[PDB]
């Protein structure tokens, strides 16, 4: 009837951070060494970390040394695993597992396991934006919609920096898809829509992306 | 149990002014009150604690007074760097309660928004998504309401808004509202409209287009 | 300079769980009450939780009591906030804040703050699947592709349960978008593709969605 | 310390007595444990300190060995015993596992029946193209599926899913789904999946031309 339950699993992008927790049922963790283990795709198990009683020792596998941190909370019976600078090979099912008391044995197996939580690290840490026109139709307004990019920021200029009066570039918004979106607009003389060409120059440094988009009447 | 109320919610002022913001507590809190400054995207900074004690490094133009249930922050000689949000906070042994915040902005005349609507581009539509954009340009003050109507049906849950900071030249704001639909949902309707209300407008302003322009 | 830094923010769906942590630089947390505060849309600050020294008491705002947990790790100087059964109104910037500690004062304000981490709770806790046909073109194969649903599971039957021989419904796969997808296939006599109609019945209980899809040869 | 399990996959029948071997690259005395794991479930400890049976574990499981050589023995395989088994060397500060041994139900070799499905016009119109390749009723489970688009090998844009052993005929089935945007889909003509399996004398290709 001894139970463990992990929480905090989800999708992360390469280089990101994620924190897992583990709660327990029908025992107190204080007398037990607590551990994190992962099953990778392919079926093999991999020991990740251990923390002894009273946190006298914290031990990590080499592949996570310096990136992961384990903590314990004996008063409310919780274990934590911080994962930073995550890599694709961190993708796995993560379980928390209890060992016997390290005050009573120098070598114990993992005798109770939680059901696991899935952690997926996507290989793409960056994604370039799609640029669409906001076409005009005394004073007219036009612009560029910069959609579906990661991470921040994106810089927008107009006519290679020659046009700056009346330009508004809005703060990015985070969409439910996990990607960012913004708009940049400019107001211009309505008579100039035939003579002047208007080009928005979008730069996304994290993905080394540069897009020039011509905004004309349709 | 302690509720904190700041007055006013928004304060318009000019450089050089002396301004006051008050914080009122629903019950006596002695002098366990602090004031914080916060600029957009940054962390709060403590200015004043125990109602009147100035934190070391904070300019002398900031001062605080009051007790019991009534407290006052005073800025004597407003500078540009001082335009920001200010928060009052009652702090106790285990918990803390804050005010709703007071945004201090640059004073200018009321300006109604200029409204524009943009249909989705054919490229994005072919890719399978339709973003319809509504722009409210150069308005003051910042509070405005934008609603979307599709074939005269009021929309909910499918739009997102973004607002700029005060323009460096004319001290106005601008706001964008983006309505996102699937290509099929987009193409099963004709009239797309954006409706705007602002204190500078006597009646709502609607801008619309018909799909297939 | 005394510094705090939050980690663990990101995107979660309503009802899900997310855990934040806070590390520090140039001071030890053990002598300080530590706090979590959030800035909501509209600009106001909102106290979330506090944990006293030696964890003698853990205090929570009413809106989060029973859903959030705060923990501290004084030996390596970390603070944690577990958030469960999350709601849209949990969307905010979350900061960890230190309460002062003086041998000269028993009650201090929040004198040091982290820069904050963004937490976004999307409104949709469930999403129904899209069902597409896998057209059959001695023994032929046909089926249904059940794509873009959340959460698990989806049930698939064929011809309201009358057809079960040779049916394989595959384990769901998690796509890079965060949504699940699966396929269900069946092999049938090739001569029956003209006479017999084949319908896949897809049931997604979490969103109360039911779809019947007819699978025919294409031309 | 490196742990090596033999074999990687063990095909057996109900009632058999089977052995799985675990070798340590250096002596680990008797600090060795065995675990059972079924798909989608948590591992269960069976045996620790090489030979001590955990309370509640059926007596048909036994373990032996020392130094660098260890053996798990199941005497009287039952259906419930078909699963993956892991050996693990455990110390105070570090631990390491073998690669795992999957125990499956033995049957004759069966080559897959291969089918390819182009995306439906509805999904294509919505902006995405899912191309599906099906491998039906094969044994053993090891198979290789590759995607070729205009004879160019694809990578990173497909996902696979595999069933458990069928209760009736003990075979497997596998699906591979290649996902592209509508724009990427429509700039190519020939879409093919190539399958390699022990039951096939040569790789089998199923293909179609986009739009026909």
């Amino acid at each position: 009837e001894v139970q463990l339950v992990e929480s905090g699993g989800g999708l992360v992008k390469a280089g990101g951070s994620l924190i897992l927790s583990c709660g327990v049922s029908n025992f107190r963790i204080s007398a037990h060494t607590m551990n994190w283990v992962r099953r990778v795709p392919g079926g093999g198990l991999e020991w990740v970390a251990s923390i002894s009683t009273s946190s006298t020792y914290r031990d990590y596998a080499d592949a996570v040394k310096g990136r992961f941190t384990v903590s314990r909370d004996d008063l409310e019976d919780f274990v934590y695993l911080q994962m930073h600078k995550m890599r694709v090979e961190d993708t796995a099912i993560y379980y928390c597992a209890r060992k016997g008391s390290d005050r009573l044995s120098d070598n114990d197996p993992f005798d109770a396991w939680g059901p696991g939580t899935v952690v997926t690290v996507s290989p793409a840490s960056t994604k370039g934006p799609s640029v669409f026109p906001l076409a005009p139709s005394g004073t007219a307004a036009l612009g560029c919609l910069v959609k579906d990019y990661f991470p921040e920021p994106v810089t927008v200029s107009w006519n290679s920096g020659a046009l700056t009066s009346g330009v508004h570039t809005f703060p990015a918004v985070l969409q439910s898809s996990g990607l960012y979106s913004l708009s940049s607009v400019v107001t211009v003389p309505s008579s100039s829509l035939g003579t002047q060409t208007y080009i928005c120059n979008v730069n996304h440094k994290p993905s080394n992306t540069k897009v020039d988009k011509k905004v004309e009447p349709k | 149990d302690v509720v904190m109320t700041q007055s006013p919610s928004t304060l318009s002022a000019s450089v050089g002014d002396t301004i006051t913001i008050t914080c009122r507590a629903s019950q006596s809190i002695e002098t366990w009150l602090a004031w914080y400054q916060q600029k957009p995207g940054k962390a709060p900074k403590l200015l004043i604690y125990k109602a009147s004690t100035l934190k070391t490094g904070v300019p002398s133009r900031f001062s605080g007074s009051g007790s019991g249930t009534e407290f006052t922050l005073t800025i004597s000689g407003l500078q540009f760097d001082d335009f920001a949000t200010y928060h009052c906070q009652h702090y106790a042994g285990y918990s803390a309660t804050f005010g709703q915040g007071t945004r201090v902005e640059i004073k200018r005349t009321v300006a109604a928004p200029s409204v524009f609507i943009f249909p989705p581009s054919d490229e994005q539509l072919k890719s399978g998504t339709a973003s319809v954009v509504c722009l409210l340009n150069n308005f003051y003050p910042r509070e405005a309401k934008v609603q979307w109507k599709v074939d005269n049906a009021l929309q909910s849950g499918n739009s997102q808004e973004s607002v700029t900071e005060q323009d460096s030249k004319d001290s106005t704001y601008s706001l964008s509202s983006t309505l996102t639909l699937s290509k099929a949902d987009y193409e099963k309707h004709k009239v797309y409209a954006c409706e705007v209300t602002h204190q500078g407008l006597s009646s709502p302003v609607t801008k619309s287009f018909n799909r297939g322009e």
